[PDB]
């Protein structure tokens, strides 16, 4: 499982 | 202050309903566009992205753009409080850390007016950009909220595999494993805006999560994209969206 | 002995959901002015005062007065054995220690045929006087349960404040606090779906909504609810039950 | 192989809704003839015996007998998974250890398709045969589950007493006790009795409870009792085959 | 919390 | 209580 923080950010 | 009105209350409960068992906390982004609500579950994991218009309110008025800090819990079991005909009344005292709900019965002479503390939140959220997609799957809510709750009985995760043809989710358990196969068919149908092929691997744990806004939508669209985030788009007609993005695997 | 015939059975199956919940045992007065039923529950903060009257029975009999004491868990367990539209019947040997039950199927086929025991009970029953009350709202029960249950989400207790106008019930609670406030109605169509309130002054009182809450067991019973009040004196929540009797409901005050 | 498929998919998971809940494993015999599962519970009290004859599937091939061995648990999550309306074919490579179910939507563009596990289960059968019962009681099923659960609140035991005229099913308990007499009625709401000579038995509800779990497989039920031997509850599933469950009595 | 108890009596 | 096992057999 990969985080969703990881693709996009601030 | 900022004060929105919302004829239908019904679609007010629908959304927290949604919310509340995914995210304790989260910042409501007032402005004259409207009301957006952006968070992640505390795993980081799952990110959701709620967006209500303001012309899709009775009325709607908001000086400056606020961040309303409310713990969804608390603000659920008041909106349980409400009736579903009920025509629900949002207002904040800008110079306040409290925000009033105000539900008056379209029919009975009876007004409940709930008023609940706000928490300061930093509003700082993500910045997800609008994209072509390889794959969208257009179909019934229900049938997607009916296959992810079936493949529960089997595994842990799914692989949405998708071609022009149909869709295929697939799922590995200890007891067996299984296949379900939706080809290509105004709500009840299937349909596939397809740029090229994908298949992805996802936690049914959070997809489970997400099929409670099933009762906002007659359809919904999953949008996939190869090692990219799957978006599940829940439309709230004449009014939003509440968009779920789930991290994939490996 | 005794024997009373009810023709709508549900009503006393409907009865026994109200009450099981809120007293285990109970003593049932019988005479030939029909069926009383008064308890206290357990907390002794309570009090229910059921009224059958014998005129509102299919068949009546009933030669010496009775105290019938009924465990009235039991009591349900078997009125859960009557189906809705069955035609119960009561039959008690005044000279003995059990009550019987028989439950016909207007219909068809077949009869159920029950038999419970009895026990002693010495029940210091109360007395309530009948009194003139500062207010008295009458309003629909189911919304009387809805607006019970809501604030329930809400807090412990609830804030009944009672004008002209209106009436409005209050609670406080750790995640916020709200307000309900029904106005009276003239413009309806159903004498029943109308709120109303004879009032000679204006009254506020607390009540603990964890037994309001099992009073509104009894909103099955009946179309409207209407509750009396007045200054520091109980909460009286009365249930009718139509061509038959009422069910009364006391609920102390606070400080 | 074998391949047998069934357009009224929602048969097969009634039925499994009546076994899962009393027996975890079960040996389905497949052959000619069509699909026999005969499984006691745990405790040896209680003991089913569903038939489905080939008969009654719309598509059904068969090449040698099979004996799988199913953890029905596991084949009712899965039978979870079919909608009520849905075709399912069964489906097993005989040269295979697993079997397949398909489920098709009565449409097209949605297909299930799901494969359990089997394993190895000594179908050592018990001998039942067809008797002459004393007693024999047809009702409707509905009133049959209503009558047992309802005695559930009064005893751990029932009494079911047969004459001409009707049948009395008694409880005793701790709090009280209660008795149901259905009289016989002059079209599946009937109820009648083939009746040889009068019989008494008594009986644990705990299990008739288990037994009521097959009330929406048939219109009606017919209980067959002859004195100090097995009470038979059989459940007709229309055109297809039968559900015998087998309770023995007590003293 | 005041109880009934002692707004009735016997 | 009794057993099923009692009446029927192999």
């Amino acid at each position: 499982q990969r985080r969703v923080t990881d693709f996009f950010a601030r | 202050m900022f004060e929105a009105r919302l004829v239908q209350g019904s679609i007010l409960k629908k959304v927290l309903e949604a919310l509340k068992d995914l995210i304790n906390e989260a910042c409501w982004d007032i402005s004259s566009s409207g009301v957006n609500l952006q968070s992640m579950d505390s795993s980081h994991v799952s990110l959701v992205q709620l967006t209500l218009r303001s012309e899709g309110f009775d009325t709607y008025r908001c000086d400056r753009n606020l961040a309303m800090g409310v713990n969804l819990t608390s603000m659920s079991k008041i909106l349980k409080c409400a009736g579903n005909e009920d025509i629900i009344t949002l207002r904040a005292e800008d110079n306040a850390d409290t925000l009033a709900l105000v539900f008056e019965a379209p029919n009975q002479e009876k007004v409940s007016d709930y008023e609940m503390k706000l928490m300061d939140l930093d509003v700082e959220q993500l910045g997800i950009p609008e994209q072509e997609y390889s794959c969208v799957v257009k179909m019934p809510s229900g049938e997607f909220a009916r296959i992810c709750r079936d493949l529960s009985h089997i595994g842990d995760a799914v692989v949405i595999s998708c071609a022009k043809d149909g869709v295929k989710f697939s799922a590995s358990g200890e007891l067996g494993n299984g296949n379900i196969k939706l080809s290509q068919t105004e709500e009840e149908a299937v349909t596939i805006e397809m740029n090229e092929p994908v298949q992805l691997t996802f936690a049914l744990r959070y997809l489970n999560f997400f099929t409670k806004a099933t009762p906002l939508s007659s359809t919904v669209t999953l949008s996939m994209s190869a090692d990219v985030p799957l978006v599940v788009e829940y439309k709230i007609a004449d009014m939003g969206h509440l968009k779920y993005y789930l991290a994939p695997k490996i």
